[PDB]
């Protein structure tokens, strides 16, 4: 009877609204037709439960009513957004009345359930965190999003740090591509396609192993040691007028960068490296037919490597 | 009409390299922010 109405004069509208009293039907949708949403907060301040029946209303009619963008939310419009985006678009409200806070915890939120484009992730991350950085939120408060924040930041620099390389080889979109974690990190930096693998490589696919989780599972031991013949794969020994030629340089460079000179920090040194193996370490080296070449080598070396 | 554009000043703001927040009021930043709003908007 309100369509029918609707061509028909509006002197009327308000006799129909008062014979169907207790009116939020009639009441709430000809406010959100138009821009009186300061008519809205005077019927949701002069009633009863009008907040509790407008709540549902709007959840009932999501799509048809309660909308931003239906109404011209940039005049009264934009006035009666900022009643109409009570709970339900609070992302407009933080345009249109500055909720720092609210953008924040909806860009995150947003940054979590983001899956499909790890560039939209981390724009949307970074968003989240000048919000917050632009919010009025308390030091402690702000230090705690923070700190936060910066824990999906380092997760998210993992993905970040691809080889261009490997990358490439894979044929991988640059910005719509997925993200990698800890394991494929380790994997692809030790990975054949990257020719330039050097001791900072090794470095850093050695020192991400403390994000792995579940290390009992997930065999940090199997890695440990293929990441150590990999090291010699590279290396790959060779040997100059009947001597033994030293190419496990790297190897040497790894071992010599491991120790950060903890003997004046405080920390047990003497007798930290025994994570490497020897006899899985020679498993590895049959299986990988290098044992005849490198066996020689990797007692010399493991000597001073005992000694030091 | 460089929306984009006007949405990256938030970015190269906000960027560490620079921090250039540092140099801006709490006001003076919330009223940047409402004009890159209102850029977005247009950009809708």
């Amino acid at each position: 009877l309100s369509p029918l109405l609707i061509l028909g004069q509006y002197a009327w509208a308000s006799n129909l609204a008062e014979k169907y009293c207790d009116f939020d039907i009639l009441v709430q949708i000809c406010e959100m037709t138009d821009n009186q949403s300061r008519l809205q907060r005077y019927m949701t301040l002069f009633a009863e439960q009008n907040f509790s029946d407008f709540l549902f209303r709007w959840y009932l009619e999501k799509g048809k009513r309660g909308k931003l963008l239906s109404q011209p939310a940039s005049q009264h419009g934009q006035l009666a957004a900022f009643l109409q985006a009570h709970d339900h678009l609070s992302w407009l409200h933080e345009l249109n009345s500055q909720e720092f806070e609210k953008a924040h915890r909806t860009l995150q939120t947003l940054a979590n359930m983001e899956t499909r484009y790890f560039c939209k992730k981390k724009t949307l991350l970074g968003l989240s965190k000048l919000a917050a950085l632009a919010s009025d939120f308390q030091e402690d408060v702000l230090q705690e999003k923070v700190e936060e924040i910066a824990e999906q930041e380092h997760f998210l620099l993992h993905q970040e740090t691809l080889p261009k390389k490997l990358l490439e080889e894979k044929q991988l979109d640059l910005n719509a591509m997925p993200v990698l974690a800890p394991f494929q990190l380790i994997q692809l930096y030790v990975c054949e396609e990257n020719k330039r693998a050097n001791e900072n490589d090794f470095m850093k696919a050695l020192d991400l192993l403390e994000y792995i989780g579940d290390d009992s599972e997930v065999d940090v031991e199997e890695l440990k040691l293929e990441i150590l013949c990999k090291a010699i794969k590279r290396d790959e020994w060779s040997a100059t007028d009947g001597k033994d030629d030293p190419i496990e340089a790297t190897k040497d460079s790894i071992f010599v960068k491991v120790l950060q000179n903890l003997l004046n920090k405080g920390i047990e040194l003497k007798g930290y490296l025994p994570k490497a193996e020897t006899l899985l370490q020679s498993e590895e080296l049959n299986s990988l037919k290098t044992n005849s070449y490198f066996e020689f080598s990797l007692k010399a070396n493991y000597e001073c490597y005992m000694k030091m | 009409k460089q929306y984009k554009d006007c949405l990256r000043l938030a970015d190269i703001v906000s960027s560490e390299n620079q921090k250039l927040y540092t140099v801006f009021s709490k006001t003076e930043m919330r009223n940047l922010l409402q004009k890159l709003r209102e850029s977005s908007l247009m950009l809708l």
